[PDB]
RNA sequence: CAGGCGGUAGGGGAGCGUUCCCGAUGCCGAUGAAGGCCGACCCGCGAGGGCGGCUGGAGGUAAGGGAAGUGCGAAUGCCG
RNA sequence: CGAAGCUGUUGGGAAGCAGCGCCAGAGAGGGUGAAAGCCCCGUAGGCGAAAGGUGGGGGGAUAGGUGAGGGUACCCGAGUACCCCGUGGUUCGUGGAGCCAUGGGGGAAUCUGGGCGGACCACCGCCUAAGGCUAAGUACUCCGGGUGACCGAUAGCGCACCAGUACCGUGAGGGAAAGGUGAAAAGAACCCCGGGAGGGGAGUGAAAUAGAGCCUGAAACCGUGGGCUUACAAGCAGUCACGGCCCCGCAAGGGGUUGUGGCGUGCCUAUUGAAGCAUGAGCCGGCGACUCACGGUCGUGGGCGAGCUUAAGCCGUUGAG
RNA sequence: CGCGGGGGGAACCUGGGGAACUGAAACAUCUCAGUACCCAGAGGAGAGGAAAGAGAAAUCGACUCCCUGAGUAGCGGCGA
């Protein structure tokens, strides 16, 4: 990558002879991205729901309408149904795909270019337009959006509001916005796990 | 990819359904001459018949309602040779089954079909189809004890 | 709430491994007859040629 | 809503993101940060009495509440608010500057 | 080209609008968004969708797929 | 402490564009006369806590507590266990029904002693009640805070406008509608109609179809004014045929609405059976009912595949894992 | 004379009294329940706790909270 110390590289390691299976791809990642968000929905009705005034008038005749059990089947704001409740569904699955996937796509932008460098100096690993001096003299800038992860606390003071960009400390899985992107760099094959 | 129409593989649908029209099927139900329906619904298992519903035979497995428990004599059970074949090493009731498939066991009963690579698999209790596989064919172990 | 299958049924019955509903008839167990000459014996245990392939659902957490 | 605005008069001058010119303002409060430094186009048609100065009307006024204000800068550029370690009376006594403590 | 063609229930195929998601440190917008009166042009078989004028005065959401208190003549229903 | 430019021109007004300057472990948001990082409070970060006092950890730590091996040889938690019946619980409705409290009487023993492995004798094995203390790791929520695929005030908390107030009730208690000018009231001065009311010019004013039952304001309803229409007449009432009369399109024809005439049993239920004096529908707006939990089943895009999946936690998580 | 303590507190504690309907497509044994409610002392915890246990192993080792074991072992017009 560089040209300080050495100057070359690649890989398509994981599994090249196959790396072609969208279909799957598709389906699980945008299941799990949802789950997070924080689900506590309410719910109003079941027998009393916040003990009401105990029934009312009586049926046969009453004020014309048999019916009389103040469960209040019209005021706006009582005996309705269950939409939300609480459990707002909380599935997910393992490693088994967390890998595989970040494979094609990646592989794929690679198929278009993405870079690597696993790891190097930027300057004074905290300041703004320090790295700045990083992204004209690195070759990237605004378009194609990037994504890149350093687990050193020093690039995280760093890095602060990344526009265009990510930003990572430790291991997470961000493809999100990387799939409507592309640029790279990695912490060590090691990172990304063997 | 990207976020270009992800249209998740092929057949996707959510399938849900919904209150009513005027359409067709819809806002309807379907039914009416057997009154099912209930604000807090029948179940619906099959608990109807209403004709002591093929249930006028009797309990025979006498095997059970007693108080504590049950009868207890440690994992009973079995094996075949082709399952294994692979290799051996030793084939030890513990380097096999304590690491990869079958539960736990103190009688471990030998057999199958099939026709393998036989050697001292140790045993807890043995079937004749492996003593005549290794009687001058193969090599065999003792028991439990303790 | 997590559905639990019957032990009545479990406490009898058996299905063959492939979905079948088996068991043993009913009329030869004590025998009702008291004379003592034929019948007796002849009998053994069939399935049932309809519904029961459904029956065995509730009795797929046991066995 | 935080109870936190700016000076008084002692000096102070508009700016002209509506109106235009500049003076030494007279008059801002703070409770709903509103206040009028003698400029601008008002005055109320109020009833028409004699305990008035007569005629219904009134007179002077003005009206704002956030941003939208300035200082003294002659010639040089603009800053703000200095400091020190050991300087002026006793370590205080502040009033805004060109450059240096005081000007 | 033979074919098929009312069709309550019903069970299959698609789609249609409609509120919260991300695409939103993206994009139209006071050279009007939302609402609404008018249409007798453009497409939908329809579901609906557009587009243009005018009133109207601060927000809205692509393609896209992600959720669904929704698809409302009434029930001597509930309220005004 | 807090970071970091304007200016011009149109534009009510510039947070509109442009030519270029900028801070940035602080481009979360909230706002200032029209969709602002650099504009008021803040947002990464760290200074910091008190005099008042006040809630508590680490530190130190005081009265309160902490050896062993062997021979003599008496003593240790009673109307208690142990019987019984009447037992409640334990999954245990007596069932072969043991173990705890026992309600009722009977009623011992003290380590070679005393309870139990669900009856009872024979071998085996763990415990010593009948005095009692004992935090953590746990529950819960008005309220502090955040955040909410929480709602935006006919929702919603019952109520954000003074409601647990109007009102009703004997009591008990039952229980309400009602958010919104504008950027700024800056809220109408004056004169003419005039009872105060209510009006009109005119004025503050971007707008008074911005004006005080003040945002934008539809529907049931209400006519002034407009055009097509009606007194020879049989009507679920709309339709279509031609034709006629006033509107736009040079045109070809496009409207509106009826004139005669052929056409005309409506609807939502319920049901061998309907048009329907068999139900219900005062009328319009708005609100209105099969989701979900967990479980089970059979299908589906699918990954891996004799293999295929991990529950709650420990760390990490703005946020992810 | 000393402290208590009455008295108050939204759930949440413990305990002491402690029903019926609805299920069983009748009903008395079982159900909901030891839920709801009433009484009582209580503390931010409470309550519970150091073995006269478990339970089959030449075993484990205070009591409590979650995870499973198993919805098996069993209770039971062994029917619901």
């Amino acid at each position: 990558i560089p040209v300080l110390s050495p100057s070359g590289r690649r890989e398509l390691a994981a599994d090249l002879p196959a790396e072609i299976n969208p279909h799957l791809l598709w389906e699980v990642v945008r299941w799990q991205l949802a789950k997070r968000r924080r689900g506590t929905a309410s719910t109003k009705t079941r027998g009393e729901v916040a003990y009401s005034g105990r029934k009312i008038w009586p049926q046969k005749h009453t004020g014309r309408a048999r019916h009389g059990d103040i469960g209040a089947p019209i005021f706006v704001g009582g005996g309705v149904v269950f939409g939300p409740k609480p459990r707002d569904y909380s599935y997910t699955l393992p490693k088994k795909v967390r890998k595989k996937g970040l494979a094609m796509a990646v592989a794929d932008r690679a198929r278009e270019g993405k870079l690597l460098l696993v790891e190097a100096f930027a300057g004074v690993n905290g300041k703004t337009k320090e790295f700045l001096a990083w992204a004209k003299e690195a070759g990237l800038d605004g378009s194609e959006s990037v994504l890149l992860v350093t687990g050193n606390e020093l690039v995280r003071r760093a890095a602060r509001n990344l526009p265009w960009v990510v930003t990572l400390a430790p291991e997470g899985l961000n493809v999100y916005d990387i799939v409507r992107t592309e640029r790279l760099v990695m912490d060590l094959d090691a990172w990304e796990v063997f | 990819d990207l976020r270009p129409n992800p249209g998740a593989n092929k057949r996707r649908k959510r399938v849900g359904r919904g209150p009513g029209s005027g359409h067709g099927k819809t806002a309807t139900r379907g039914h009416k001459g057997q009154k099912s329906r209930s604000g807090g619904l029948k179940d619906p298992r099959r608990f109807e018949g209403g004709r002591s519903t093929t249930l006028m035979r009797l309990p025979k497995r006498g095997m059970q309602g007693q108080v504590p428990g049950e009868i207890k004599r440690p994992r009973y059970q079995g094996v075949n040779l082709k399952d294994l074949a692979r290799f051996e090493g030793e084939v030890t009731p513990e380097l096999l089954v304590r690491a990869g498939l079958l539960k736990k066991g103190y009688r471990l009963k030998i057999l199958g079909e099939g026709e393998a690579k036989p050697l001292k698999v140790v045993a807890h209790a043995f079937s004749k189809s492996a003593l005549e596989k290794l009687k001058a064919a193969g090599g065999e172990p003792v028991l439990l004890e303790a | 709430p997590k559905m639990k299958t019957h032990k009545g049924a479990k406490k009898r019955v058996k299905i063959t491994a492939s979905g079948k509903v088996v068991a043993m008839k009913t009329g030869k167990r004590h025998l009702n007859w008291q004379k003592s000459g034929k019948e007796i014996r002849q009998k053994g245990r069939k399935f049932v040629l309809a519904k029961p392939e459904a029956e065995r659902i509730k009795l797929l957490l046991p066995y | 809503m935080r109870v936190k605005m700016h000076v008084k008069k002692g000096d102070t001058v508009l700016v002209a993101s509506g109106k235009y010119k500049g003076r030494v303002g007279k008059v801002k409060e703070v409770l709903p940060k509103k206040y009028a430094v003698i400029v601008e186009g008002v005055n109320i048609v109020k009833k028409a009495v004699r305990v008035s100065p007569k005629y219904p009307q009134g007179g002077f006024i003005e009206k704002e509440a956030p941003l939208h204000a300035s200082k003294v800068r002659p010639i040089c550029p603009a800053c703000g608010k200095p400091t020190r370690v050991r300087k002026k009376f006793l370590e205080n006594g502040k009033k805004i500057r060109v450059c240096a403590k005081c000007g």
